[PDB]
RNA sequence: CCGA
DNA sequence: GCTTGACAAGGCCCGTCCGTTATGGTATAATGGAGGCTGTCACGGATGCA
């Protein structure tokens, strides 16, 4: 469906359970993963309670239930009356999720061991007192009430609290340890009576005190815009991922590959159930004191690995991979799967030249099209009413054909084709091309775009993508096809250009040498004269050549425009000398001829110039 | 010397002497109730045979061990009872003649790891600029690391591995010397008193009860047996041989070599040895310098490694032995040899140090086993690499080749031994000098052997200085390096010379002729492309070598050498025989057409004939690189360095069809497959003629039992072993069952699974091995048969295949001209190759022009040079005066005055093969020696339509092995988003990846020929938002309609 | 682009927020027609990093670097993603808004 | 999982297996219809097709016995048999 | 050091994040300076005084330092020293003046 | 480990 | 275009039947843990300490 925005906030525990609970048709509730057990070691099917449990989260196959006797298409919608399981198609497993309910609340880990580390900041105390207090290692004042040596949230060791037991004062004073302590103390927290007393500190107080009750007064601040509870960052239900996104599949040799958030969920729940075990049967309070850090420590380690104390390690050492492991990195969510993607329809090849060849066409080897061009030669070949479905059209392109390649021929005409070469660094990296078939196994590429991949041919390899749609086909032909990109996008100048054997051609071409001088000093009757003169064999490529040349625009090296000397001639006429060049002119408003020393090599260059442009 | 001579020392001190050492240290153990002693006798342990030699290893995927028996003894505390028994403690897998082993059908080299030694070292950091300010570090074998710290006050601060700074007066009476010895001990007692008071005096009783107080109910008895087990136990603190010798000479004491634990003199020792650096006296020490650092072979792992196994052995036999109350045990039952035979293979399996052999060429192999490596367990992090660990020193002249080296991510980390040197009893690389008198070079003896005792104290020349012979070394100023420095001396003040120019350089970069003409960069790529050749067909050797290619050859260990003299009596391709005369005869066996690890040939040719003399150290058989006895990568052709109509463009290569159709660059690749019959639940898979959905002429080249015959011809698809599993769940949709229901069409019980060959990859089959577990074999657990299946291809060159020469010139073949059109030569002769001669002087590889005109010279004169680098030293332009002399002699023969030209020397003129016009300038043509790499184009072409998918993410696979696509990575849509091209980018990203509604429909519209409709949401986003609400986060999509917010359900 | 506010006069920007500063002066002119007191700022330059994790959207913030402590103070502040940008439209599967 | 080649060749024989089955008689191609279940997404017994209708199932074997027979004529019926696998 | 682009390229990674570099001094006013050295022996100060207030500012001067102001028209962001300059007191000094 |  | 009767085939369904599986127990005396780091560099907050 379509959505304008998402919004981020954070979980309460109805919203939680609001995730994970589904209501059943007898009035029954199935989302809470009570049990650590994964499939049964018999026969491979998850057992009726736990972390792949079929009642939760879904049936493994298609339109079947558990226990069998349901395991026709014609059940839908339908729960079965003994086990238990709705007859449903079996990919709401990537969807469904349940929940553990928790024995002792639990500190989130993003909330405490953070920076700036919200916690501390609205509970206005140090970190190190609130990491303390939340692992069981001191205590707290809750109620100090009718003492003079205690005040509130106030810390004590185990040594001061027994000595404070003496007096048994003569009063009514709690204390609090673990996340129960930190619940008790966010939950008697008054939003407003502490953002108005902050508001009314701030006005009179000191410059280093202001900053800090400016960052405790905004992080309050966002507590009353967004309606959330400051208690909420305490943890009483934990929510379970679908099991399809934490997958136990089997390789082939009888072993199973299991991923580590199923060991992180199996600790979560064992601490969890002994807990509730040493609760149940009245535990000495160094047993269950232990068993509540230890639990703790379980659910930090699920969250993040590794953020606050030791890193849980797997087999070899090595860690394992939890909930924002999987996201937080460059291997993760952001920056493997949605930023960048592997596709279909595409292939790689090394690369060769393409001399002989124009811009804008690349050569395609022959079996590499087969597979690019695939459904598009499958629809040619149902059209043209020499097959009728998919599976002969399957069977004649792998069975080799000589109608398939005149299929391939008339498919891959005007559908273009995008070159990319890796690094990308700019916009030029990727090149939309004709293809043509050739044959061999490399792919040819055109001499003139090789600067804009910087490719040369020594060992290059070069991706290729077919576009399918015909907007995406429009958009390679008008956007992006080679012959269209000849400016860089950084400079104005142009990418597209000669280059390494070309300039040295005309370089070459275009040069003077005194060696070669046979027929120098002639004089021919223009461009065209002297053209056949070069291939004829009359004259060389550096031969000091005059031209009769009527137009005037003639660039030079140091251009000249100064007269050297001066041949007066009869009838009024003046024969004006140049250093390269020499003009006849009339007597008051008229020029006669001109002539220019040149080599043949510059009119060949300038006659292939003058081919090109103007057609 | 032998090149490979560091792993045969190692391995054979390891069979010798070093397993000795464990097993001595291991015995005697002991119960808790002192009623029972084992102990190992060590002297006397025994190696079985082997159960399968080389080859059937190689082809059975087992590894090549050897049963090891150590004889026990139990003696018993109650009465005379002496039971004696043989005890198998493990499998220890061999290594073989080429110095390689064999673990899991695949040969691996254990590589060789420099560390930083064990020893004392003392270094100067400093502040902001503050105070000198001086630390030491006490390095052992194996245990604790003691560290000294001086402050800016000037405080002895001594701190052990991870614990913060206490005094090293506390220390010092924590051990239990007298405050007598202490100061009496110390050249300046004025300083230590200085740290005395503000530190504090404490007793011997007080001293222990302090350190227990910052290590860890403080005691004294506790903390006493706690420092007696960090560093005065054995077993937990190994000093070392190399420790005891460096500490004795760095501290300058006499203490015995035996003893391998800490003395609280050697702390007093290092006390004032720290302090007297405080006045000026001593010197601080270097951590690159090679003096410092030492190499670890394979010996000193495997005994780590087994001293590890051994533990838990022993910690398992005293449970063992205190558990049971009952005496009178036989010593096999308390043995359990399971833990050492897991340490044992996790070592030759899964460590940084044994890798996976380069086995290419037989220069690939002889460098593999000589690389030295900084990483591994006990060594370097790539993370922790910086730039001084990857920089020169210059203590590696000689010793460690600075062109070698990685071009990736592990540059100057992974370092190659040079030629000439040798790693010494105590892990230090020793490189040969001669010695020097009066300024004459000495010659007389064998060389000196400093293992860098020749920074501070000795002037050491290279071996490129001008001497005339038998005479002293000319010239006034001789080029030295003294401390560190380079610098100039006179001849009389020479002490040492260098023994060879190329001892500088490691082997393959020694293979390269003309190597000071070429840039240092080059010379790395030469070396690494050398490593990369294929064997050809018929190999052929340089017209311009060098000279280390015999000894090369002969120790890669594919040249079958003889031993003793002799008559050859029998030759053929499988055997010669020879009986020696100086069990009377001699069988070396000649393999033929085996599979290395890159899927190369390693095939053996007979040399000798029937009937001759043999002397110890003839070659009589080469392999598959070497020709002559010397190694031949590649072959002798004609270049001619001149641009074609853009073929040879930018490093693109033109060459002839001669090179085709004289099957010269020919290989074989012989390719393995392997296919096992698996024990599934719903039955036993089959390997059967019969398979479902399979026409009648493809089966005709199987046999009774559905495998392929020795000698089919099989392409791309075709059926190498036919397998069959039986299916089991039917559940058929109803166009099926309709389908089924009208035309008959009983569905079978099993699907097809046969082995097929991959798209290409043709050739003929050659061995059809197979494995059963009735026959005598034992398979991995849960297979009933293994077939293994060998096919071998010829493979001609082509265009895509990358070619290179010996400076670093590669190239990819462009084009396949014929003869006709090829350039030709005044004598009628066409040209093999065209190379572009604008790749010559930016590269800066002039070496190749060089080696092609010496190579033509001796092509015109049939003499096959032999030239050492660095030739500069008998003149000025010697290389080039060589090869214009040479070239002038080659013209001087009666038939060919066209070879030279004195108007221009290298160059001569060249005709066009089209039109037979001449070119217009002349054209420098030589022999040049060509490679041909791996990195044929077959290998690289690869194209997917629609494959497999990934487990959570949906998204195509990736890889050629398993039809993967293409990554369209983050900086491809940074390149599509700054063209337009929204439409491109998002059917990119979803009718492409992970939208499967999207690519189903995506399908259907382009075979029916329809408009492709509008895509949904990808399923990787549906994945990060259910991990979002995994980890804690209300996060949720809404949509706003007509004042009206709801939340939208992405999972529809 | 950004500011740094202070001053923080019947506005409802606390100090330390980086607002840019056509957004205070048009506060500060649609303030200013009811007459009263308006808020003051000082101009601050931020590097290439600190201005991309201070964006309007917590997707690209969190896609880009830094993405515990992006979505915990995203979630603390309970903050929409308008779904304005190149970045945001590729991670959600749409054409993108150029 | 399932391929797309596997969906949509799945999909053309659904097609062309409807466009087969709509040239018959109305009825015999509805039995074979509810018979296999390309309607319903429910394969249903003889019977019950008695019970769809009322003339009971003696004859709904003889209609889609004949509806098979006129379906396996070798004139007019071959563009099904090229998906014979 | 060498000049190449792996040594220019650090300059434009802290240019571009808006550190802040070792070694800084710019004016704080738009005074008209008058130069006065005594003795350049490891001890220089430049004294310099405005036009508008009668209170002059003389910014002080540790002795790495060096000058290069010669006498001119010294406006409010000019640099007296030597040494590279940082962005955020040059927006310091303009906003606070202005 | 290698190749671009 | 249907209809009734014979001949079998095969899912539901409720008994035993034996292999698997969960659970409880064992009585000399035993009473604080092995096990690695120790060669990266640079910047920005956040303590923390004189
Ligand atoms: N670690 C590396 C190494 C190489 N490349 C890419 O690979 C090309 C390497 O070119 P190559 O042909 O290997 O070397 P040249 O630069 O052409 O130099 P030469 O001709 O001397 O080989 C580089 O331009 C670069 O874009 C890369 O991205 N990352
Ligand atoms: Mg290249
Ligand atoms: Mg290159
Ligand atoms: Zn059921």
């Amino acid at each position: 469906p379509r959505f304008d925005y998402v919004k981020i906030a954070i979980a309460s525990p109805e919203r939680i359970r609001q995730w994970g609970e589904r209501t059943l048709p007898n009035g029954t509730v199935v989302g809470e993963v009570t049990k650590p057990e994964t499939i049964n070691y018999r026969t491979l099917k998850p057992e009726m309670d736990g972390l792949f449990c079929e009642k939760i989260f879904g049936p493994s196959k298609d339109w079947e239930c558990w226990c069998g006797k349901y395991k026709r298409v014609r059940h839908r919608g339908i729960v079965c009356e003994r086990c238990g399981v709705e007859v449903t198609e079996s990919r709401v497993r990537r969807h469904r999720m349940g929940y553990i309910k928790l024995a002792a609340p639990v500190t989130h880990v993003w909330y405490l061991k953070g920076i700036p580390s919200y916690l501390s900041i609205l509970l206005d105390m140090a970190l190190r007192d609130v990491e303390q207090i939340v692992y069981f290692n001191a205590y707290v004042v809750l109620n100090p009430g009718n003492a003079s040596n205690l005040q509130y949230k106030q810390l004590l060791t185990e040594d001061q609290w027994v000595e404070i037991e003496d007096q048994i004062e003569l009063e009514g004073i709690e204390v609090g340890i673990g996340a129960e302590a930190v619940q008790r103390l966010l939950a008697e927290l008054q939003l407003e009576e502490v953002a108005e007393k902050l508001r009314e500190e701030i006005l009179a107080s000191k410059g280093q005190k202001r900053a800090k009750l400016i960052k405790r007064l905004r992080v309050i601040d966002n507590f009353i815009a967004t309606h959330s509870q400051a208690e909420w960052m305490t943890l009483d239900v934990i929510p379970v991922i679908p099991p399809d996104l934490r997958p136990m599949v089997q390789l082939d040799g009888g072993r199973f590959a299991t991923s580590d958030l199923n060991d992180l969920y199996r600790r979560v729940i064992n601490r969890n159930n002994r807990l509730a075990r040493l609760q149940e049967i009245l535990a000495p309070e160094i047993i269950v004191r232990n068993e509540k850090r230890m639990l703790q420590e379980a659910v930090d380690a699920l969250i993040d690995n590794g953020r606050r104390g030791r890193t849980v390690v797997g087999a070899n050492n090595r860690a394992l991979k939890s909930l924002s492991d999987i996201i937080e990195g460059k291997q993760g969510r952001f920056r493997q799967n949605l930023l960048g993607k592997r596709v279909d329809y595409s292939g790689r090849s090394v690369i060769v030249v393409g001399p002989n060849l124009k811009i804008y066409q690349c050569g395609l080897p022959r079996e590499m099209a087969i597979e690019l061009f695939q459904p598009f030669v499958i629809h040619r070949l149902i059209k043209l009413g020499i097959v009728n479905n998919i599976k002969a059209a399957k069977k004649l392109i792998l069975k080799g054909d000589p109608q398939i390649w005149s299929v391939l021929e008339e498919v891959i005409t005007g559908h273009p084709v995008m070159l990319n070469r890796a690094p990308t660094l700019h916009r030029l990296g990727i090149q939309a091309f004709e293809p043509i078939l050739v044959e061999g196994r490399a792919i040819q590429l055109h001499p003139l775009v090789c600067p804009a991949f910087n490719a040369d041919f020594d060992g290059d390899q070069m991706a290729v993508h077919v576009p399918l749609s015909l907007e995406a086909q429009c958009e390679a032909r008008l956007l992006m096809l080679a012959c269209h990109n000849v400016l860089s996008p950084a400079t104005g100048k142009p990418i597209v250009a000669p280059s390494q054997d070309m300039v040295l051609g005309c370089y070459y071409l275009t040069a003077e040498n005194p060696n070669a001088q046979k027929g120098a000093g002639r004089y021919f009757a223009g461009i065209e004269d002297a053209l056949r003169a070069y291939d004829h064999g009359q004259v060389d490529l550096h031969s000091q050549i005059w031209i009769r040349h009527l137009d005037e625009d003639v660039v030079t090296e140091k251009p000249d425009t100064e007269v050297i000397k001066t041949e007066d001639l009869g009838d009024g006429t003046v024969m004006k000398y140049y250093r390269e060049r020499k003009i006849r002119e009339g007597v008051d408003g008229e020029i006669i001829t001109q002539y220019i020393q040149t080599t043949p090599g510059r009119i060949i260059y300038n006659k292939t110039i003058a081919e090109a442009l103007v057609f | 010397p032998d090149l490979i001579e560091i792993q045969h020392a190692s391995f054979h001190w390891f069979l010798e002497e070093g397993l000795i050492e464990e097993l001595n240290s291991f015995s005697p153990i002991s119960d808790y109730t002192g009623k029972l002693e084992l102990h190992f006798l060590g002297k006397d342990y025994k190696l079985k045979q082997p159960k399968y030699d080389v080859d059937e290893s190689k082809r059975r995927d087992a590894s090549y061990s050897v049963q090891m028996y150590v004889p026990t003894r139990l003696i018993n505390k109650e009465t005379g009872e002496i039971k004696e028994q043989e005890v198998f403690i493990g499998d220890l897998p061999l290594m073989t003649e080429r110095g390689t082993f064999i673990i899991n059908g695949a040969e691996r080299v254990i590589v060789n790891q420099i560390v930083r030694s064990p020893g004392v070292y003392y270094k100067k950091e400093l502040d902001k600029n503050g105070r000198r300010t001086y630390s030491a570090s006490l390095i052992p074998n194996r245990g604790a690391w003691l560290k000294f710290e001086t402050d800016k006050n000037g405080l002895v601060y001594v701190r052990i591995d991870k614990t913060r700074k206490l005094s090293a007066q506390v220390l010092l009476k924590a051990i239990g010397l007298s405050d007598n010895e202490i100061l009496d001990s110390l050249s300046h007692p004025e300083f230590y008193q200085k740290t005395l008071d503000k530190e504090g005096n404490p007793t011997e009783e007080e001293a222990l009860v302090e350190l227990y107080k910052k290590l860890r109910p403080p005691t004294v008895s506790g903390g006493q047996q706690l420092l007696e087990s960090r560093f005065f136990d054995p077993k937990r603190y190994d000093l070392g041989r190399v420790g005891r010798y460096k500490l004795n000479k760095k501290l300058r004491l006499n203490e015995a070599d035996t003893t391998r634990v800490l003395t609280p003199q050697d702390i007093l020792a290092a006390i004032n040895y720290l302090i007297n650096l405080e006045f000026d006296v001593g010197t601080t020490d270097d951590i690159d310098h090679l003096g410092n650092r030492r190499v670890r072979s394979v010996g000193e792992l495997l005994q780590n490694q087994i001293r590890v196994g051994l533990n838990r052995l022993e910690r398992i036999i005293r449970e063992r032995m205190t558990v049971s109350e009952s005496d009178a045990l036989t010593p096999a039952s308390l043995v359990n040899p399971k833990p050492l035979v897991a340490a044992i293979k996790e070592f030759f399996g899964s460590s940084q140090l044994s890798q996976f052999m380069d086995q290419t060429n037989p220069l690939a192999e002889l460098t593999h086993k000589r690389r030295i490596s900084a990483l591994g367990p006990g060594g370097l992090t790539r993370e922790r690499a910086g730039f001084a660990v990857r920089d020169i020193h210059p203590s590696h002249h000689g010793r460690i080749c600075p062109v070698e080296t990685p071009e990736g991510p592990n540059a100057g980390l992974i370092g190659s031994l040079a030629t000439c040197a040798r790693v010494n009893d105590y892990g230090f690389i020793e490189t040969p000098y001669f010695r020097v008198e009066s300024g004459r070079v000495r010659k007389d003896l064998d060389p000196v052997y400093l293992t860098a005792d020749e920074e501070d104290d000795m002037r050491v020349a290279p071996g490129d200085i001008p001497t005339d012979e038998e005479g002293n070394i000319i010239g006034e100023s001789v080029p030295i390096r003294y401390r560190q420095e380079f610098s100039t001396t006179s001849p009389e003040q020479v002490d040492y010379v260098a023994v060879s120019p190329v001892q500088i350089i490691s082997v393959a970069t020694s293979m390269i002729p003309f190597l000071e003409h070429d840039d240092a960069n080059r010379a790395l790529m030469g070396s690494n492309m050398q490593r990369q050749a294929v064997p050809l067909l018929r190999p052929e050797r340089p017209l311009v070598g060098t000279g280390l290619e015999a000894q090369a050859a002969r120790d890669s260990g594919m040249v079958i050498v003889s031993r003793t003299h002799g008559i050859v009596t029998y030759v053929d391709a499988t055997e010669i025989r020879v009986q020696p005369h100086s069990g009377e005869e001699i069988v070396y066996p000649i393999q033929k057409y085996q599979r290395s690890n890159q899927d190369t040939c390693l095939n053996q040719r007979p040399l000798v004939y029937a009937g001759e003399d043999v002397v110890p150290g003839q070659v009589l058989a080469d392999g598959s690189a070497t020709e002559g006895g010397e190694l031949a990568l590649g072959q002798n052709i004609l270049v001619a360095y001149m641009p074609w109509e853009g073929y040879n463009y930018e490093d693109a290569i033109l060459i002839s069809e001669r090179l085709v159709y004289d099957d010269v660059y020919t290989s074989i690749h012989i390719e393995k497959f392997e296919i096992e019959a698996r024990q599934t639940k719903l039955g036993p898979e089959e390997i059967t003629r019969e398979i479902p959905n399979v026409g009648e002429d493809a089966l005709r080249n199987l046999d009774e039992h559905g495998i392929i015959r020795i000698g089919a011809w099989v392409e791309s698809g075709d059926i190498l072993v036919g397998k069959v599993t039986p299916k089991g769940e039917a559940d058929q949709p109803p166009e099926e069952k309709l389908l089924r229901a009208i035309f008959g069409e009983k569905a079978r019980d099993v699907r097809d699974n046969s082995l097929r060959v991959p798209n290409g990859e043709k050739g003929r089959v050659v061995d059809v091995r197979v494995f059963t577990r009735e026959k005598g074999d034992e398979l991995p657990p849960g297979a009933n048969m293994v077939v293994r299946i060998y096919v071998a291809q010829k493979r001609k060159i082509q265009v895509g295949d990358k070619m290179a020469g010996r400076h670093g010139n590669k190239g990819i073949i462009s084009r396949i001209l014929p003869i006709e059109d090829m350039p030709y030569l005044p004598d009628g002769r066409p040209i093999d190759i065209a190379l572009n001669p604008l790749g010559v002087p930016s590269r800066m590889n002039v070496g190749q022009v060089f080696e092609c005109l010496l190579g033509w010279a001796g092509e015109n004169l049939g003499v096959r040079f032999k030239i050492t680098p660095f030739d500069e030293m008998y003149g000025e332009e010697a290389s080039r005066d060589t090869v214009h002399g040479l070239l002038e002699e080659a013209s001087q023969r009666p038939n060919k005055d066209w070879v030279f030209n004195e108007n221009h020397p290298g160059k001569i003129q060249v005709f066009d093969g089209r039109t037979g016009e001449p070119f217009d300038r002349p054209i420098t043509v030589g022999q040049a020696y060509m490679l041909k790499l791996v990195h044929l184009v077959d290998d690289k072409i690869h194209a997917r339509s629609t494959g497999p998918y990934s487990l959570v993410t949906q998204q195509p696979l990736g890889g050629k092995a398993q039809q993967g696509g293409q990554r369209f990575g983050e900086m491809e849509v940074w390149a599509l988003e700054a063209y337009g091209a929204a439409y491109i980018l998002q059917e990119l990203l979803t009718v492409k990846s992970d939208d499967m509604q999207g690519r189903n429909e995506a399908l259907n519209a382009i075979v029916k020929g329809k408009s492709i409709p509008r895509p949904g949401t990808p399923e990787s986003f549906k994945v990060l938002m259910r991990e979002l609400q995994s980890l804690g986060l209300d996060i949720a999509a809404h949509k706003v309609q007509l004042s009206e917010d709801g939340e939208s359900a992405d999972a529809e | 682009a950004k500011v740094r506010i202070d001053d923080g006069g019947d506005t409802t920007m606390l100090p330390g927020e980086l607002v840019e500063l056509r957004q205070v002066e048009q506060v500060n002119e649609a303030m200013g027609i009811t007459g009263s007191a308006p808020a003051r700022y000082t101009p601050v330059l931020l590097g290439i990093t600190k201005a991309s994790l201070n964006t309007d959207s917590f997707i690209s913030a969190a896609s880009f670097q830094e993405t515990t402590r992006v979505l915990t103070e995203a979630a603390i502040e309970g903050k929409s993603d308008w779904l304005r940008g190149l970045k945001e439209n590729v991670i959600i599967g749409r054409l993108i808004p150029a | 999982g399932e391929t797309p080649e596997d969906e949509v060749s799945k999909n053309l024989l659904r097609e062309d297996l409807e466009n087969v089955l709509d040239t018959l008689s109305p009825r015999e191609r509805d039995v074979l219809r509810l018979r296999y279940g390309l309607d319903d997404g429910r394969m249903k017994t003889l019977e019950e097709i008695g019970q769809i209708f009322n003339v009971t199932r003696e004859r709904i074997r003889q209609i889609e016995a004949k509806a098979l027979r006129k379906l396996r004529h070798p004139n007019r019926n071959s563009i099904l048999k090229e998906y014979i696998r | 050091k060498t000049g190449d682009i792996v040594q220019g390229l650090p300059r434009i990674e802290e240019l571009l994040e808006a550190r802040k570099p070792k070694e800084a001094c710019v004016l704080a006013r738009a005074p008209g300076v008058c130069q006065v050295e005594y003795l350049e022996d490891e001890s220089v100060d430049i004294k310099v005084v405005e036009d508008d207030g009668t209170v002059s500012e003389y910014p002080l001067l540790p002795g790495q330092n060096a000058m290069v102001t010669d006498g001119q028209r010294i406006d409010v962001g000019h640099a007296l020293t030597d040494g590279y300059n940082n962005p955020h007191e040059i927006l310091d000094v303009f906003f606070s003046y202005y």
